[PDB]
RNA sequence: AACUAAUCCUAGCCCUAGCCCUACACAAAUAUAAUUAUACUAUUAUAUAAAUCAAAACAUUUAUCCUACUAAAAGUAUUGGAGAAAGAAAUUCGUACAUCUAGGAGCUAUAGAACUAGUACCGCAAGGGAAAGAUGAAAGACUAAUUAAAAGUAAGAACAAGCAAAG
C-alpha cells in the first residue's frame, strides 16, 4: 500500500460565512479579522486602517484612559498633600 | 359483604366517564392522549 | 469538600481555611491562638503574650490543611519585601 | 385544506357539504383546527422519536452490508 | 413479511403454506442482489454447468426463483424421491430437481455449444440484447409456454370472450364531456331542475 | 371489565344508544315522528341496453394490449381544442373573448354535473 | 412604579454572554417606590385666559392631575414643547 | 443522536424557509432583532467600573433585568412597560428570615386620550408611568410614534402606531374633513414619522397575523389549464407566421 | 442401550461520526357516547416549579436539575447560618477532515431497545406491561443432527449402628 498524504494545516487567511448559522460567532468578530492579517499580512485583504481605532472608538480610549489613569504630575501633587496631611 | 364487584358496567357511564369527547374538552384530558399516542397505545380512549 | 466539582471537574478549596491560616513553602503552617481577643481584661499579663503569638501546626494538621486547600496556596510567592521572605525554607534541618 | 389539528400535526381536511355558512353553524365551529402551547414538547418529542427510529434504519443497512461484502 | 423464505414450491401455494406459517422465524438466507438488469438468465435458456453432481452437462431453464438467485434445468442436479405416496402405496419413484445458483452456471452459444459469458447491449432498432464477451453474436430471448397453460394460438374463444376486432374497434371520439354527460344525451334523459347552493367547510 | 378495543356499533350499548352503518339518508325525519322519503334523495340506477351489445367480460388471449398512454390535459386538449384553434388562426377569425366558442367552461355554476366541487357520484 | 434590588450577587457573564439566574436570584428587596416620591410640576403655555392661571400665551407651572385632568384635555393649555414655546414667543412681540 | 442546530436557532430557522421567507424583508428585521427595553423596575448602572468597598479594587459590574410577567389583559392597555414582579422576599428584609412569595403589582387606572391623528378618543387602562412619559413626549401621539415596540410593551400600542403611521403615510383626507387646513397642520406636526405605505402595513403585526396577510395576498384560484395550453398554442401558431 | 432436557446464530439493538427539515403517502368515515353524509349547542395553555436531598438535626442556604463557544486565567477574585457549599469576569487561544454516508480491544435471545409489542394480559381510569425463535443447497429431498453430559427420574426399593464421611 501507499499511505495517504500527509494531514495539512489549511493554509492561507480564512474569512468564514457570515450569513451561514453554523459559523461560530467568535471567528466574525472584529478581532478575528485583525489576526488573518497578523499572521498572513497583506494577502489578508484587510484594508489596514480598520486596524487601528476609529474616531468614535478613539474618544472612548481616551475618555477611559482620563477616568482611571491619572497624569504624571497628579499622582505627584496628590502625593505630595498626603505627606503634608501626615506632617 | 363480598368485595371485588366494584364495576357496575354501563356503557352511558364508561363513555361519558373516559370517552373521546370527555378528553378533549380539558387541556389536561388531551394530555392525556397525546402521551398514549406518544406510547403508541392501540387504544387512545374507552 | 468537594473533590470533582460540577463546573470544572476540580478540587475545590475549603475558604474558612485560607481565612486564617498561613502556609511557609517549606510546609509549615502558620495560626493565632484562639481567644487572644476575648476578655482580656481578666487575664494574666503572661497569658495575654502567650495569645499573642503566631505559633505553628502539628503534623496531622498540617496534613488536613493540605488537603482542604488546593495547590495554588502551596506555591513560591516572591513578594517585594515580604516579612516571611526568611520562613519559606528550612536550614540546618537534619531528619 | 392543509390544518393542524389539536395534537399538533399537519393534515389534509377533506370538505363537507352543508347547507348554511360556516360561520353559523354551531357544530362545526365547535372544531379546532389549532394547537395549543402545551403541544410543542409533543411536536419535539415526536421528531426526536421519528430521528431514532431512521437513525437505526440507516445503521442496520450499513451493518447488512458488512454481511454482504464478507460473504461475498 | 421479513422471514418469509422463498422456496422451490411456488408461493400461495398449500406446499408454501405448510412451509412458511405466520409463526415461522427461520434465519435469513443471504442472497447476492443482483440488478434487473445484472441478470441473463431466463426460462428455456440452454445452459452449461460448471460444477456439481452433474458439472459439464447442458441444460434447458425451466424455472426461475430470482429472490434466491436460484436457476432449475430439467432433468439436472436430480435426485430421487416417491411422488403419491399413501398408507396402502409407497408410490412412484421420481428424479426430482434441485435448484442451482446463477454462478453456478453459464449460458450457452447458439452457433457452438459451448459456455460463452455474455454481455448487455443495444442495438440498431434499440432493443435491448444479449451479446456474448467473446465471438460477439445475439442470444435470442427464447420462447416459454405461459405459466397458466393458456396457448395464444391454439385458443379458441367460447361464449363470454369478445371476439379479437371487437375488442379492438376504435369508438372513443374525445370531447368534453364527461360520461354522465355523455349517457344522458345518448339515453334521452332529460333533466332542468338544478342543486341549490351547498357551501363546503 | 369493558372491551376498548372492538369497534363502537349499533349492536351495542342501551336502546337509546343508535348509529347507522353507513347508508345514505333517502329522507326526512319531520315532526310527529314521521319519516317522510324524498324521491330525489333515492339514487336511481341508470341502466342501458344491452341489446346487440359485443363487448363480452372477457378478451382474446390473442387480443395485443397496447403501450399504455394514460390521458393527459394536453392529449385532450390536442383531440379536442387545438384543430378548431388552429383553423380559426390561419382564417383569423379567433379572439380571447369567445374560448367559450371552442366548449370552455367559465363556471362549473349552473352544470348539472359540476367538475369541481363534484356534485355527482361515480 | 417599583423599583426592586437582589440579596443575592449575580456573576459577571461577560461581553457576549447573558447571566444564567437561580431560584436564589428571585428574592428581592424594595430600593423604592415612586408613588411616594416628591411630585413634579408640569409646564403648559396657554391657550386662553382661564382664571387665576393667566392669560393666554403664559407660561405657568401647574399640578400634573390639574393640567391633564382639566388644561390639556379641555384645550385651555398645550403642551410648553420648543415648537410651541417658539410660536408663542413670537405671537407674544408681534401683539 | 444529535439536533443539527441548537434549539435556540430553532426559530430563526423557520423564518428562512417556507411562507415566512416570503415576509417582507422589513418586517423580518423586527422579528429577528432582539432588543432590550428600557429599565422600568430596576436601576441601571450608571458606569460600567466601580470601586469594590472591601477591597477597593476596580471591579466591572453588569446590569441584569429584573423579569417581569405582563399580564394578557396589559395588552389592551398602554402600561408604561410596567408589569408585575412576581418574587420572594426576606421576612423583616433580614436574610435570616422566612424566604416569602412576594408579587409587586401596579397601580392601574382607566383614563381618556385623545389622539390628533386619528381623531378619537380612547379609553385604556393605564399607569402614573405612562401618563409621565406621554408628558416627556409632549402628546400621546408623539408617545406612541417615537416609543419603540420593547418599550411599549402592548399589542394595542403597536396597533395605534399603525394607524398613526398609515394615516401619516397616505395623508388621508378622512382626517378633519371639510377642513383641509387642519388636516395640514396636523400632518406638518408629525411630518418627521412618515415612512412608506408599504412598510407602514407591517408595523405592529405578530407573525400569525403576518403570515395571515401574506396568504390572502398569494391567495389565487388555480388557472384553467385550458387558458393556458391556449395561450401556449396561439403564442405557436403566430411565431410560425412571424 | 433414555426420558425430561441440552447444544446453535442472526433477528435486531448500543454508542459515535455525518446531516436541518420540507413524507404532508387511494375512495369514504371521524371531535356527535370520535371514526355516524347536513343546520339544533359555540370555540381558547400557564402568574415564580416544588419537594426529596446536603448541612450528619433544622429554620438562610444546598452544584446539575434551571444550557448560550472550547483551553487558560482559576477553583483565583468574590459569594456563604463566612457553615455545608457556591463561584466569575477582564484578558489570551482555537480555520476542523471539509469529500464522497464512516467507524467499533460495543451486545448476540435472562445480553443488546420494553419490543416478535406498547401487543397479549392487568387496571374504572391515568397507567403498568410480558414471554418467545433455531433442518438442508434442495422439503417439488416425508423435518436435520448433535450430547457418559444439569437438577429430576428410570434402568435397579430396602436389610442392626447413627452430619453419612475418613482411616
Ligand atoms: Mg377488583
Ligand atoms: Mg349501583
Ligand atoms: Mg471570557
Ligand atoms: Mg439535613
Ligand atoms: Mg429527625
Ligand atoms: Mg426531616
Ligand atoms: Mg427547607
Ligand atoms: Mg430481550
Ligand atoms: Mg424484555
Ligand atoms: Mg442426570
Ligand atoms: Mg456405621
Amino acid at each position: 500500500y501507499r499511505a495517504p498524504p500527509p494531514p495539512r494545516r489549511r493554509p492561507g487567511p480564512h474569512s468564514p460565512d457570515p450569513e451561514n448559522l453554523l459559523t461560530p460567532r467568535w471567528q466574525l468578530t472584529p478581532r478575528y479579522v485583525a489576526k488573518q492579517f497578523g499572521r498572513h499580512g497583506a494577502i489578508s485583504g484587510v484594508p489596514p486602517a480598520s486596524l487601528w481605532p476609529t474616531p468614535e472608538q478613539l474618544r472612548e480610549l481616551e475618555a477611559e484612559e482620563q477616568e482611571w489613569y491619572p497624569s504624571l504630575a497628579t499622582m505627584q501633587e496628590s502625593l505630595r498633600l498626603q505627606q503634608q496631611a501626615l506632617e | 359483604r363480598a368485595r371485588g364487584n366494584e364495576y357496575q358496567p354501563s356503557n352511558i357511564k364508561r363513555k361519558h366517564k373516559h370517552g373521546w369527547v370527555r378528553r378533549l374538552s380539558t387541556p389536561a384530558g388531551v394530555q392525556v392522549i397525546l402521551r398514549r399516542m406518544l406510547k403508541g397505545r392501540k387504544s387512545l380512549s374507552h | 469538600l468537594t473533590y470533582c466539582s460540577t463546573r470544572k471537574g476540580k478540587r475545590k478549596t475549603v475558604k474558612s481555611v485560607v481565612h486564617r491560616f498561613l502556609r511557609l513553602h517549606s510546609g509549615l503552617w502558620l495560626r493565632r491562638k484562639a481567644g487572644y481577643k476575648k476578655k482580656l481584661w481578666k487575664k494574666s499579663t503572661a497569658r495575654k503574650k502567650r495569645l499573642r503569638e503566631f505559633v505553628f501546626c502539628s503534623k496531622t494538621q498540617s496534613k488536613l490543611l493540605d488537603k482542604m486547600t488546593t495547590s495554588f496556596w502551596k506555591r513560591r510567592n516572591w513578594y517585594a519585601g515580604d516579612p516571611y521572605q526568611m520562613y519559606h525554607d528550612r536550614t540546618n534541618l537534619r531528619v | 385544506a392543509w390544518r393542524r389539528d389539536i395534537f399538533g400535526r399537519i393534515v389534509w381536511h377533506k370538505f363537507k357539504q352543508w347547507p348554511i355558512p360556516w360561520y353559523l353553524n354551531k357544530r362545526y365551529n365547535r372544531r379546532r383546527f389549532f394547537a395549543m402551547p402545551y403541544v410543542d414538547r409533543f411536536i419535539r418529542l415526536r421528531i426526536e422519536k421519528h430521528a431514532r427510529i431512521e437513525a437505526r434504519k440507516r445503521s442496520l443497512q450499513k451493518k447488512k452490508e458488512k454481511i454482504l461484502h464478507a460473504k461475498f | 413479511s421479513p422471514f418469509y423464505r422463498y422456496g422451490m414450491s411456488r408461493p400461495g401455494s398449500i406446499a408454501d403454506k405448510r412451509k412458511n406459517p405466520p409463526w415461522s422465524r427461520r434465519r435469513p438466507v443471504v442472497v447476492e442482489p443482483i440488478s434487473d438488469e445484472d441478470w441473463h438468465l431466463f426460462c428455456g435458456d440452454m445452459v452449461e454447468i460448471l460444477e456439481g453432481k452433474d458439472a459439464g452437462k447442458q441444460g434447458k431453464v425451466v424455472q426461475v426463483v430470482r429472490q434466491r438467485n436460484w436457476v432449475v434445468l430439467e432433468g439436472l442436479n436430480t435426485h430421487y424421491r416417491y411422488i403419491g405416496r399413501t398408507k396402502d402405496h409407497r408410490g412412484t419413484m421420481i428424479a426430482s430437481e434441485a435448484p442451482l445458483l446463477h454462478h453456478q452456471v453459464k449460458l450457452v452459444d447458439p452457433v457452438d455449444r459451448k459456455p460463452t459469458e455474455i454481455q448487455w447491449r443495444f442495438t440498431e432498432a434499440g432493443e435491448r440484447v444479449r451479446v456474448s464477451t467473446r465471438s460477439g453474436r445475439i442470444i435470442p430471448k427464447p420462447e416459454f409456454p405461459r405459466a397458466d397453460g393458456i396457448v395464444p394460438e391454439t385458443w379458441t374463444d367460447g361464449p363470454k370472450d369478445t371476439s379479437v376486432e371487437d375488442a379492438l374497434e376504435r369508438t372513443y371520439v374525445p370531447r368534453l364531456k364527461t360520461l354522465e354527460e355523455d349517457v344522458m344525451e345518448a339515453m334521452g334523459i332529460q333533466e332542468t331542475r338544478r342543486f341549490k347552493k351547498v357551501y363546503w367547510y | 371489565g369493558a372491551d376498548r378495543m372492538s369497534k363502537w356499533t349499533s349492536k351495542r350499548g342501551p336502546r337509546t344508544f343508535t348509529k347507522s352503518r353507513g347508508a345514505k339518508k333517502t329522507g326526512i325525519y319531520t315532526s310527529d315522528r314521521k319519516f317522510v322519503q324524498i324521491k330525489e334523495m333515492v339514487p336511481e340506477f341508470v341502466v342501458p341496453d344491452l341489446t346487440g351489445f359485443k363487448l363480452k367480460p372477457y378478451v382474446n388471449y390473442r387480443a395485443p394490449a397496447g403501450i399504455d398512454t394514460p390521458l393527459t390535459a394536453k392529449a385532450l386538449f390536442q383531440e379536442t381544442v387545438a384543430p378548431a384553434i388552429e383553423k380559426d388562426f390561419k382564417e383569423g377569425t379567433f379572439d380571447a373573448n369567445n374560448l367559450e366558442k371552442y366548449g370552455f367552461e367559465p363556471t362549473q355554476e349552473g352544470k348539472l354535473f359540476q367538475l369541481y366541487p363534484k356534485n355527482f357520484p361515480r | 412604579t417599583v423599583i426592586v434590588e437582589r440579596w443575592w450577587k449575580v456573576p459577571l457573564a461577560g461581553e457576549g454572554r447573558k447571566p444564567h439566574l437561580h431560584r436564589r436570584h428571585r428574592v428581592y428587596k424594595l430600593v423604592e417606590d415612586t408613588k411616594h416620591r416628591p411630585k413634579d410640576n408640569l409646564e403648559l403655555i396657554l391657550t386662553q385666559s382661564v382664571d387665576e392661571i393667566g392669560v393666554r400665551g403664559d407660561l405657568v407651572s401647574v399640578k400634573k392631575s390639574v393640567g391633564r385632568n382639566k388644561l390639556l384635555s379641555q384645550g385651555l393649555a398645550v403642551y410648553a414643547s420648543p415648537e410651541n414655546r417658539k410660536l408663542f414667543e413670537e405671537e407674544k412681540s408681534l401683539r | 443522536p444529535l439536533h443539527r442546530y441548537p434549539v435556540h436557532l430553532w426559530q430563526k430557522l423557520r423564518l428562512r424557509q417556507g411562507i415566512c421567507a416570503r415576509l417582507p424583508a422589513h418586517f423580518l428585521r423586527s422579528l429577528e432583532e432582539e432588543r432590550t427595553p428600557t429599565p422600568v423596575h430596576y436601576k441601571p448602572h450608571g458606569t460600567k467600573f466601580k470601586i469594590n468597598p472591601k477591597n477597593g479594587q476596580r471591579e466591572r459590574v453588569e446590569d441584569v433585568p429584573i423579569p417581569v410577567h405582563y399580564p394578557p389583559e396589559s395588552q389592551q392597555g398602554l402600561w408604561g412597560g410596567e408589569g408585575l414582579i412576581l418574587g420572594y422576599r426576606y421576612a423583616n428584609n433580614d436574610k435570616l428570615s422566612k424566604r416569602v412569595k412576594k408579587v409587586w403589582k401596579p397601580q392601574l387606572f382607566t383614563r381618556e386620550l385623545y389622539s390628533e391623528i386619528l381623531d378619537k378618543k380612547f379609553t385604556v387602562t393605564v399607569t402614573m408611568r405612562t401618563l409621565d412619559l406621554i408628558d416627556e413626549a409632549y402628546g400621546f401621539d408623539f408617545y406612541i410614534l417615537k416609543t419603540p415596540k420593547e418599550d411599549l410593551g402592548s399589542k394595542f400600542g403597536m396597533d395605534l402606531k399603525r394607524g398613526m403611521l398609515l394615516r401619516l403615510a397616505r395623508q388621508d383626507p378622512h382626517l378633519h374633513p371639510e377642513n383641509p387646513e387642519r388636516r395640514a397642520a396636523i400632518y406638518d406636526k408629525y411630518r418627521s414619522f412618515v415612512i412608506p405605505e408599504a412598510e407602514a402595513e407591517w408595523v405592529g403585526l405578530t407573525l400569525e397575523e403576518a403570515l395571515e396577510k401574506q396568504r390572502l395576498l398569494e391567495e389565487k384560484d388555480p388557472v384553467p389549464l385550458f387558458k393556458v395550453y391556449v395561450e401556449e398554442l396561439v403564442q405557436r401558431l403566430q411565431e410560425q407566421v412571424l
